[PDB]
RNA sequence: UAUGCCAGCUGGUGGAUUGCUCGGCUCAGGCGCUGAUGAAGGACGUGCCAAGCUGCGAUAAGCCAUGGGGAGCCGCACGGAGGCGAAGAACCAUGGAUUUCCGAAUGAGAAUCUCUAACAAUUGCUUCGCGCAAUGAGGAACCCCGAGAACUGAAACAUCUCAGUAUCGGGAGGAACAGAAAACGCAAUGUGAUGUCGUUAGUAACCGCGAGUGAACGCGAUACAGCCCAAACCGAAGCCCUCACGGGCAAUGUGGUGUCAGGGCUACCUCUCAUCAGCCGACCGUCUCGACGAAGUCUCUUGGAACAGAGCGUGAUACAGGGUGACAACCCCGUACUCGAGACCAGUACGACGUGCGGUAGUGCCAGAGUAGCGGGGGUUGGAUAUCCCUCGCGAAUAACGCAGGCAUCGACUGCGAAGGCUAAACACAACCUGAGACCGAUAGUGAACAAGUAGUGUGAACGAACGCUGCAAAGUACCCUCAGAAGGGAGGCGAAAUAGAGCAUGAAAUCAGUUGGCGAUCGAGCGACAGGGCAUACAAGGUCCCUCGACGAAUGAC
RNA sequence: GCAUGGCAAGUCUAACCGGAGUAUCCGGGGAGGCACAGGGAAACCGACAUGGCCGCAGGGCUUGCCCGAGGGCCGCCGUC
């Protein structure tokens, strides 16, 4: 599919486990020189650091993965409400690079070190 | 610009009032209709004329006049040369699907010609002759009497 | 409204011709060729054969076709020839380009106009 | 006239004839109607549906209500042409025959007439093309074509000093206009054509609007795209050969 | 100067315009049946809270297995509460479980419920018992067999035409149908099953000989494939059901042989590589799906945001397309390359097992009847005498015979065996999968981008809309004053922007409020064109114009 | 009919086939069509590559006089 349309449409209707590749990001050097690939699914485990938003700049943990928006929440980068309240500021994985790794997976790390497969 | 390009805004597009075109009766009837009446003027007049022999019983004749065998001789190089001698059928086109192949005497003969065919006219032969040349009469031209 | 960039040159030419030099056979064809190409010559061997003498140049304002016989040693000057054509007459003449013509004779004299 | 080949280092290495077809006359209108053909053919056969407008049983008070003759269903007008929602009076058909017809000759003369353009460095200066080069086409060993990496053949065409019309075609356009939402939101310049003679360059055809054929069916539109003839071309020794009798 | 006219300014109304695209439209490749094992469809249920949609079915947005997938998840659907997931959930693939009621609907009745064991009805086999089975209904069109108009054309109209069209009845399949000559008849020393495609040809033929209608042989292609009975001659050597026993069928003939390279019989020659039956059983290709997948997120400037400008650098068998706060090969998805899986091709091709092909001589043993053929009446066709068919009546030969070759009869010549049967592939459609586009871009394109066959209308058959757009992010407006007030208003907060504040991008015209300029309560109506005056006017994008005098000075031309 | 373009006594391929960059495109494919002869219901027969005269353009000459395609007027030829 070449069509607009359609590269939208499979993107926005990708079932549950198509999403994760919505939600990846590249990886700082160290990581793929590490591991072997030049992104990674953001886990809710990970670092990263913003590159482009107005929080471009700042470094934080991984608070949330949400696959159905494809978006992120990084600790500290959030929006003043009315109220007073501090809400985070959803970001699109494409903007974020992974500085650090949660491993507490073994499948994760499984799959991050083999290099017939990718994570 | 096209002719037709132009029309917007010519209301009529060149039908003159628009009470023109409207149906076939701005046709004086559909398809062929009044060729005999109102509108007989240039139609060929009716009945029936002749009659047709079925269509299996007819024979189609492959023809050619000496002009060409002639003004092309020499060309024919792949066709036997004597004191030139050309079989006509193996020179026709379509003398296959022919029933047979005539020689007409249409022009002129400026070469002493030995022509094979099934069947010539009286020109091409006085004119073949006359040029110092024969005309023969293929087997299949063995059907006069 | 003529397509071809190169017969809209030759008729360029012709003209350049028929002013400078005293030509008024190459303004005639120049003409002739603006006109519609149904109009334009077509002229088989047959009848170059028939109205030409040497040592002078048959000029056809339009194609010359291989139908007929010639045997004249003749200069033939067509805007264009089928190959049959300009094969026979180079067997027995010369085949040439009016473009040609227009600069071996710009005067255009001694020549017959074929149509 | 004679052809320098070159090395894969862009050094000289001889040279042959080029073919007699390199000195047909350009005829770029012949050539133009040749690449049209060529992009009619293409064209895919389109039309609404039949019926559009005219599913339903809709129909005409005529006079009495002080409302104009048209056919109406629920008290809301339909069918007619003039009415929201009404068939299309003329719209576009399947029918239709959207594919152009040229003689053979006709092709095959404006294929030659466009491989002569190749030959001149003003048609294809022209043309557009971005080059330090004084002769034209191209021409190269055939070891071109075991090239494998884009990269050797972007240091080789640096060397042949061409490598400006890559440079050229490696800006896209964003066109004007709807074409956008039908997938059609880009565009860019066509640079240089490679000829071979086995395969099309697998290592040039990613190149910034390189084009990549073979000598025996390389067509007018590659040969002049979008009708328009000079394009900077690079054969192949053996292509160059081969072209000849086309 | 009230009422008011013309133009504009600010705000509104309205939703055009431009941009955008989750939908349409069309083309193409692939694929293609479901159902008494109860389908399609409908009804009613099913969620913590649940109205609509979707799923599902009392195990009810689900249960189980295996693989994949992965750190998240609890449908569309972003609330509140609570829960599930490393015991590997979600999600995806295959397979399995459950699967109410109505429905072909089948125990009987019934507007989805009820009454007291059920294949109801019609059939086949039959242990003659519903014991074993079949049918029934659906499906986008496509296919086959039957029934069959009229408007219309003929410038009226009857034959003719529209047309075997619309529409109706019966039904098959993934394709149907056709099909191995009683053919063709470029008449031949020739061709060799059938569809379909191109051509033959708008030819031959028909026709108030008007209007119109309209093939075939052949030829070039696609794909290829050729067989089985009946009988003669044999005469139970046979078949079905059952694990078996046993039962059933069959002399009104199961079975062998045989099928125009005619066959059988008798005597011979030679041989099998035909055919038929059963076994094995793909490659490749094509469609779809999946794995892996190179290279910048560096500097300065603008900006809310760099995907912009300038500079520096990189990949490319990958510069298709998409996403991401603006124009991205190198930020992410993907894309090229390579690889894997499923489906179709196909229970086909190939291979193998069994069978045995063929030839000579003799033999009038066999070879499909209301048929071939004729006649009466219709229909249909290009079919004219010479299309194909129906109906009523009549009616033959037996291969030493019979039919055909575009009128009949007789003879000759040439072709060919009807009145039994089957048959792969090439062709149609587009339900389903995928892909494509000089198509439309929300009054368009489907009726349907939205709750769409929805709301709504009709007793019913049926009819049938309108509605897309906040923002980068909800940051979806805290607190305070006012108010009957979760309304509204004021002040205030967020944001680049609230004149982006909820049907929220832009925001036209008609038109409405307020207001500015001009006119105005003694005056006349196509509302203007061209001249010439008043009043009015920030810049910008136009910079000219006024008076004395003088130069030039056509026609005309004085006191 | 016409303007333009290709080829020319010829011209064009159709379905279809192979190739490929796979609807484009390169090659092959001339079945067949129209043109190359007509006349006649049919049987059947079967024509001027030019014999004469005017003469436009154009050319030539010693400057009206020649040669004069095309064009025009006749002859002659095929067939009913
Ligand atoms: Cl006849
Ligand atoms: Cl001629
Ligand atoms: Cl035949
Ligand atoms: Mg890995
Ligand atoms: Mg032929
Ligand atoms: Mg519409
Ligand atoms: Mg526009
Ligand atoms: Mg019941
Ligand atoms: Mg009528
Ligand atoms: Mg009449
Ligand atoms: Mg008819
Ligand atoms: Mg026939
Ligand atoms: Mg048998
Ligand atoms: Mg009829
Ligand atoms: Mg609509
Ligand atoms: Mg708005
Ligand atoms: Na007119
Ligand atoms: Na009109
Ligand atoms: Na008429
Ligand atoms: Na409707
Ligand atoms: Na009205
Ligand atoms: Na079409
Ligand atoms: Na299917
Ligand atoms: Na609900
Ligand atoms: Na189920
Ligand atoms: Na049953
Ligand atoms: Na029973
Ligand atoms: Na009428
Ligand atoms: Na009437
Ligand atoms: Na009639
Ligand atoms: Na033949
Ligand atoms: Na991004
Ligand atoms: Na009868
Ligand atoms: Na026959
Ligand atoms: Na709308
Ligand atoms: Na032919």
């Amino acid at each position: 599919s070449k069509q607009p349309d359609k590269q939208r449409k499979s993107q926005r209707r990708a079932p549950l486990h198509e999403r994760h590749k919505q939600v990846r990001a590249t990886l700082s050097a160290d990581l793929r020189e590490e591991y072997g690939q030049r992104n990674v699914r953001v886990n809710a485990g990970d670092t990263v650091e913003v590159l482009r938003g107005d929080f471009a700049g700042e470094e934080g943990e991984v608070i949330n993965v949400d696959l159905d928006k494809a978006v992120i929440h990084v600790e500290d980068v959030t929006l003043e409400k009315t109220d007073g309240e501090e809400v985070p500021r959803p970001l699109d994985t494409s903007n974020v690079r992974v500085t650090d790794l949660d491993l507490e997976d073994e499948k994760r790390e499984a799959r991050l070190e083999s290099e017939d497969d990718s994570a | 610009t096209s002719k037709k390009k132009r029309q917007r805004g010519s209301r009529t597009h060149g039908g003159g009032s628009h009470k023109n075109r409207r149906g076939a009766g701005h046709r004086g009837g559909r398809g062929d209709a009044g060729r005999d009446k109102h509108e007989f003027h240039n139609h060929e007049p009716l009945g029936k004329s002749g009659f047709k022999r079925p269509q299996k019983v007819q024979e189609e004749a492959a023809t050619i006049d000496v002009r060409e065998i002639d003004e092309n001789v020499t060309l024919l190089a792949a066709d036997d040369v004597a004191e030139f001698r050309v079989d006509v059928r193996d020179v026709v086109e379509e003398a296959d699907d022919a029933d047979y192949v005539k020689v007409l005497g249409a022009g002129q003969v400026r070469h002493e010609l030995t022509l094979i065919a099934d069947d010539f006219s009286e020109g091409a032969r006085e004119k073949v002759e006359g040029a110092g040349g024969s005309v023969e009469l293929t087997d299949l031209g063995e059907e006069r009497q | 409204s003529k397509t071809n960039p190169r017969l809209s040159s030759l008729i360029a030419d012709l003209k350049s011709a028929a002013r400078s030099s005293g030509g008024a056979v190459w303004g005639d064809v120049a003409e002739r060729l603006e006109k519609p190409r149904r109009t334009h010559a077509e002229v088989n061997l047959g009848r170059i054969e028939r109205y030409a003498q040497e040592d002078e140049t048959v000029v056809v304002p339009g194609k010359v076709l291989g139908s007929g016989v010639l045997q004249k040693d003749v200069t033939v000057a067509a805007v264009d020839f089928s190959g049959t054509a300009e094969t026979k007459i180079d067997q027995v003449g010369e085949a040439v380009s009016l473009e040609q013509a227009i600069e071996n004779n710009p005067e255009g004299s001694h020549v017959r106009v074929i149509r | 006239m004679q052809a320098t080949i070159y090395d894969l280092d862009g050094n000289t290495d001889g040279e042959v004839d080029l073919p007699d077809v390199f000195e047909t006359p350009v005829r770029s209108d012949l050539i133009g109607k040749a690449v049209r053909a060529a992009q009619a053919n293409r064209k895919q056969d389109y039309g609404s549906d039949e019926y559009a407008g005219l599913r339903t049983p809709a129909e005409s008070f005529g006079s009495g209500r002080g409302q104009a003759h048209v056919p109406k269903l629920d008290g809301r007008a339909r069918r007619v042409p003039q009415a929201v929602k009404g068939r299309s009076a003329h719209p576009p058909k399947t029918e239709k025959d959207r594919s152009l017809d040229l003689n053979d000759k006709e092709r095959q003369l404006a294929v030659r007439s466009a491989l002569a353009a190749t030959a001149d460095a003003d048609l294809v200066a022209d043309r557009g093309h971005e080059f330090d080069r004084d002769e034209v086409p191209v021409v190269v060993s055939d070891d071109f074509e075991d090239l494998v990496k884009t990269q050797e053949v972007v240091s080789l065409l640096e060397a042949l000093d061409v490598h400006a019309d890559i440079d050229r075609a490696d800006e896209t356009k964003i066109k004007a206009g709807q074409g956008s939402a039908r997938g059609r939101k880009y565009r860019r310049p066509a640079s240089i054509l490679f000829v071979t003679s086995d395969e099309p360059s697998t290592a040039a055809r990613n190149l910034a609007g390189a084009d990549v054929a073979t000598a025996s069916e390389v067509n007018t539109e590659d040969l002049a795209p979008g009708g328009a003839p000079g394009r900077l071309t690079v054969f192949t020794e053996s292509a160059l050969a081969e072209v000849a009798e086309r």
